[PDB]
């Protein structure tokens, strides 16, 4: 089965490590990760990385980097004795395999050396370890807090940390005052990153925080400016932090599946989907044929939303915004779609560990098969007012644009990654929720990303999704709505109404939780932003010990000042628009 | 008249300005390049001319529409002189 | 006469506030029923989305910045109170730090919640903060023998 | 519900009463004030030209063209003094650039001008209104009355769209430091601005007090709604043009275009 525990100790970067250094130091956990994970002393881990990084098929992306408490796993066979530890997800995508690197720390001497110099995209990962624990990475450019403000006493992700508001002292402003002090009084020390520039007439500090719309959320990018040029570019995130994976921590396996749907406000159950696939691998559940292709109808839905917001805006800010405006009276019936199956327009909080909330109702296929018939021509109205336009296309040319090792270095993926020539696809190579059964192409863009070249990715990924929704609508079989399985929550609710197995079932699992044993699950998905994914760690309860998100927009907003370095304000104002963030997924 | 109705507003804006009272260093690269506006000082003088002129032209004839066929092609020389030359552009 | 009163119902100017989730909809409602709304001019704020610790104060300044006739209508759970994130690095709600005159719930709201705030707040607007001792009359209250009365409802099998 | 279309002006006019006035700090205090009745009374005192009748003229002097060109002209120092009394480079480099866009897009209206002043041969406006007693001045100068429109629309009308807002980032529409009663006379500064460049276009293109079957004063008006309405219609179809735009479509034109109109002209009238 596909949720089996393995150890992977078969692979063959396992055997070459074995090699290389022989026996000793790697103790291979077993996991449903579905990846090698190798415990690795903090002393050899820039060793191992690099001969990891220059391997004959190299792992040139590091997917992931981020920490483990640790302190209170009761089920602790066969790992060393650790109280911290820092886990590294590394791809490779010429061997389309993966590695998880995990260090363990004492309490005593949280300290590792700083991994950035291989991997530059890592800096901002460290420094979200060094705020939301305490581990002190030394050799760090600038280990500063990058999610709480710079006076905020404790690290939120440790366990001793109460994780609730009412613990503490509420709004009684008496830090309101600070803060509008701190507001008022608001001058640069050259603290905030490198700033080798001297504040003086010679650079300008403009804090450049975009408030106006088609700024995906309200945020600043401090900016050094000389000659009109971007000296550097210091973004100021952590406004929209909603502690997340924090709340993970609190919440049972079932009633987490909302908070799921506000990491990104236009994803839905896309969002849904890494999360419900982790906590089955976990569970051992394996769904039947028609929950695979409701989830692919639901996501597909929501992907094509989603890139025809990305289109209406890119044409609105760059373009001619009079007539994709009747891209919203589309994106209505979209959603009308969507609250006929799920209920509610946004956030729907439908998928179910195990299927779906309640079945199809039974004129669903008439709604699909009039929004199918009559939408193509509509998209090829769209597909001629925006490839065959000639004057944001002259201008977005060669607009900040970056190769294939530039994204790999910045952990880029998505349709930024696609621009360029690595045909590199999770849904191919790695299939999950039923892809594997489907007929849809990859679209390239050859070798130079840049936004004209998003943009008709996009449009070419939406003609693919359009053909995955109407073989949707032609093969969608017949049976049930939920797996037959006990850890399937809730279960059938007629079922629940007459039987009183079924009965006590559902009040167990609707009350105290369903009880996963302790392993560790991870599932990956593509998004419409990028790979989003889910690393649960689970300790035998009904709660997760570990919740991790990996969102692509944090990767996409770190990469900007490698690329907009030597522009202009314009530029850079173009160059965000054309980036797939969004502040909710860069904050979660 | 002219002189009741000049008396009349700026009565009415002490009326309201009165009643609203009652009711209660270095530049660098940024701004530069008005030659445009310049070249609107320069070229409303060189349109003074014509403004003159639109009085009075049935009593002018025809050297008159001749030297003022003059008059507009020296000036669209030199308007055409300062495209070719890069001076009118593309302007912050 | 009451004229200074009609003035204030007639026309109301908004300033949009919505953060990163929840203002997809009130786009949806505000193009509409409408680059006229501008800093430092309205007399109506809609703060809606999740009011957070860290930028806060932004919200306080723009509450500073308007004029003495303030009005602020919240929209959604998020911005009524915490709302689902009951977390360290979420405030309680934006009633804790600026005064709140007119509450939306839902999750996020509709744009026709939008129109019945707007009447509700035309009507707060045309008893004079508004209560006038005709205000404990209350939503809950008004139109309860309405909701009781409500029998039967459609089927969830069907469209 | 209220039924007319004004009345929801009024109640914006009575919204801007009665509001408390801040003082600005290190800010310039005479042209604070001296702003706004730079952009009012000068469009108040281009309606001080009209022919609205015979016996009701409002002043019979002898030249009201040159007067509408000097409201023209005057018109960007309302816009100056704002930029400067915004007192942040921001929003004084969002008014430098759209006193750029203006003093650029006013060059027009007074060589369009010349055109219908030629063939009228007089400055007094009972002139020009005894001149449209049979055929209009709008027949053969398309060009000019097209251009005239533009050049109309242009100044500080809001079809350039680069008032309350600013395309080009470090800078800020400068319509943001003015909150008391002063943003409710630049509305309603453009309120008659509109409605005198619609009567100024009616009784100097086309033909005013004809009267064919009924009063002509009430033709007038109605002649002078239809017009409005015509230009809200088309204010509300012209989408924004952003700066670079308007700069590509300014003097490379419409300059030649009203060159050879006053050639035309020239040639024709003898
Ligand atoms: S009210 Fe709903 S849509 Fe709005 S921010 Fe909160 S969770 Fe998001």
């Amino acid at each position: 089965p596909a949720w089996q525990t393995r150890d992977h100790l078969d692979d063959p970067v396992i055997g070459e490590l074995r090699n290389r250094f022989g026996p000793d130091a790697f103790t291979v956990q077993a996991t449903r990760t579905g990846v090698p994970v190798v415990w690795i002393k903090r002393e050899q881990l820039l060793e191992v990385g690099d001969f990891l990084k220059k391997l004959p098929k190299p792992y040139v992306m590091l997917f992931d980097l981020h920490g483990m408490d640790e302190r209170l796993r009761t089920h602790r066979e066969g790992l060393p004795a650790a109280d911290f530890s820092v886990f590294y997800h590394l791809i490779s995508i010429d061997r389309n395999r993966d590695i998880m690197l995990k260090v363990a720390l004492a309490e005593n001497d949280l300290h590792v050396p700083t991994f950035t110099k291989l991997f530059p995209n890592a800096n901002w990962y460290e420094r979200e370890t060094w705020d939301l624990f305490g581990i002190t990475f030394d050799g760090h450019p600038n280990l500063r807090r990058i999610m709480m403000p710079q006076t905020w006493k404790g690290h939120p992700l440790r366990k001793d940390y109460p994780a609730r508001a009412t613990e503490f002292s509420p709004f009684e402003l008496t830090k309101a005052k600070q803060d509008l002090e701190m507001e008022a009084l608001t001058f640069k020390p050259e603290e905030w990153g490198m700033k080798r520039g001297t504040e003086n007439e010679d650079f300008m500090f403009l804090n450049l925080g975009p408030n106006h719309p088609s700024a995906h959320g309200a945020f600043r990018i401090v900016l050094q400016l000389d000659g009109e040029e971007i000296v550097d570019c210091v973004p100021d995130i952590g406004y929209h932090h909603r502690g997340a994976e924090k709340m993970g921590e609190r919440q049972s396996w079932h009633s987490y599946i909302p908070y799921t749907d506000r990491i990104e406000y236009l994803g839905g159950c896309v969002n849904e989907m890494p999360y419900v696939l982790a906590v089955e691998k976990l569970a051992g559940i394996t769904v039947p044929d028609r929950v695979n292709v409701i989830r692919v109808m639901l996501s597909e839905l929501f992907r094509i939303n989603s890139h025809l917001l990305y289109i209406s805006t890119f044409i609105q800010d760059v373009g001619a915004m009079t007539p994709v405006f009747f891209a919203f009276t589309d994106r209505q019936k979209i959603y009308d779609l969507v609250e006929a199956i799920t209920g509610f327009r946004m956030h729907p909080a439908w998928f179910r560990i195990g299927g779906v909330a309640h079945d199809l109702p039974r004129g669903w296929d008439r709604l699909l098969r009039e929004f199918l018939d009559w939408m193509p021509k509509r998209l090829a109205s769209y597909e001629k007012a925006a490839l065959q336009n000639t004057i944001l296309k002259g201008r977005s040319q060669g607009v900040a644009a970056y190769g294939a090792k530039e994204a790999l270095e910045w952990g880029t993926t998505g349709a930024g990654l696609r621009a360029t020539g690595i045909d590199f696809d999770v849904r191919k190579a790695r299939p999950y929720s039923g892809y594997e059964n489907f007929d849809f192409e990859i679209p390239v863009g050859g070798g130079v990303s840049d936004c004209y070249t998003r943009v008709m990715l996009k449009v070419e990924e939406l003609r693919q999704s359009l053909r995955i929704l109407e073989q949707c609508l032609n093969n969608m079989p017949e049976g049930p709505f939920k797996a037959d399985h006990p850890l399937t929550t809730p279960p059938p609710k007629e079922r629940t109404l007459q039987h009183i197995e079924t009965l006590i079932t559902h009040f167990l699992q609707v009350s105290w939780g369903p009880v996963m044993p302790a392993n560790e699950s991870f599932q990956m998905i593509e998004a419409t932003k990028g790979i989003n994914s889910y690393y649960l760690t689970s300790d035998g309860s009904t709660m997760s010990y570990r919740t991790r998100v990996r969102t692509p927009s944090f990767a996409h907003l770190q990469q900007i000042p490698a690329a907009i370095r030597g522009s202009l304000v314009s530029d850079l104002i173009v160059y965000l628009g054309s980036i797939d963030f969004v502040m909710s997924d860069v904050d979660r | 008249a002219f002189a009741i109705f000049l008396i009349v507003a700026i009565g009415l804006c002490c009326l309201m300005l009165v009643g609203g009272w009652f009711l209660g260093a270095r530049l660098r690269l940024s701004a530069k390049f008005y030659l445009v506006a310049m070249f609107f000082v320069i070229f409303d003088v060189e349109a003074l001319y014509l403004f003159a002129w639109s009085t009075s032209i049935r009593e002018s004839g025809w050297v008159g529409f001749v030297e003022a066929a003059i008059f507009i092609f020296v000036l669209l020389a030199g308007l055409v002189y300062l495209v070719r030359i890069g001076a009118l552009d593309w302007t912050p | 006469n009451d004229m200074v009163n009609w003035g204030r119902k007639n026309s109301i100017w908004p300033y949009n506030f919505g953060l990163s989730c929840c203002y997809v909809e009130m786009v949806t409602s505000f193009t509409a029923v409408h680059l006229r709304a501008s800093p430092r001019q309205a007399d109506l704020m809609v703060v809606a989305g999740t009011c957070f610790t860290k930028m806060a104060p932004v919200i306080q300044r723009l509450y500073d910045q308007m004029l003495e006739p303030k009005w602020v209508i919240s929209m959604g759970a998020c911005a009524n109170s915490g709302g689902m994130y009951d977390i360290y690095s979420v405030v309680q709600g934006v009633d804790k730090f600026i005064p709140v005159d007119v509450y939306i719930p839902g999750c996020p709201p509709r744009p026709e919640a939008y129109m019945q705030a707007l009447m509700l707040l035309q009507e707060s607007i045309g008893k004079e903060q508004g209560v006038y001792r005709a205000n404990m009359q209350s939503e809950r209250e008004r139109k309860r023998g309405e909701r009781i009365a409500v029998t039967n409802l459609r089927t969830p099998d069907e469209i | 519900v209220g039924w007319g279309g004004s009345l929801q002006l009024v109640a914006d006019m009575i919204k801007m009463f009665f509001k408390e006035d801040w003082i600005p700090k290190f800010s310039d205090r005479v042209i604070f004030t001296l702003a706004p009745m730079i952009a009012f009374t000068s469009l108040l005192l281009a309606f001080a030209i009209v022919p609205v009748s015979p016996g009701w003229v409002v002043a019979d002097l002898n030249i009201g063209i040159l007067f509408f060109l000097m409201m023209a002209g005057l018109a960007v120092y309302a816009v100056l003094f704002a930029g400067w009394s915004s007192n942040n480079k921001y929003s004084l480099l969002g008014a430098m650039r759209a006193s750029a866009q203006t003093l650029s897009y006013e060059v027009f209206l007074g060589l369009s001008l010349m055109g219908v002043v030629a063939q009228a041969g007089s400055f007094n406006m009972t002139d020009i209104v005894n001149s449209q007693a049979h055929v209009w001045n709008v027949i053969p100068q398309f060009f000019g009355f097209i251009t005239f429109a533009i050049a109309g629309v242009a100044v500080c009308h809001r079809h350039p769209f680069d008032q309350p807002e600013a395309e080009q980032e470090l800078a800020d529409g400068y319509h943001i430091e003015y909150s008391g009663m002063k943003f409710g006379l630049f509305f309603v500064g453009e309120y008659i601005g509109i409605v005198t460049i619609s009567a100024l276009m009616v009784t100097l293109f086309f033909g005013g007090w004809q009267g064919p079957l009924l009063p002509p004063f009430i033709w007038f008006a109605l002649k002078t709604a239809f017009f409005m309405m015509m230009f809200i219609l088309i204010r509300a179809s012209l989408p924004r043009p952003r700066y670079d735009q308007v700069m590509s479509f300014g003097w490379k034109i419409c300059l030649p275009l009203t060159l050879i109109n006053l050639l035309v002209t020239a040639a024709v009238i003898l």
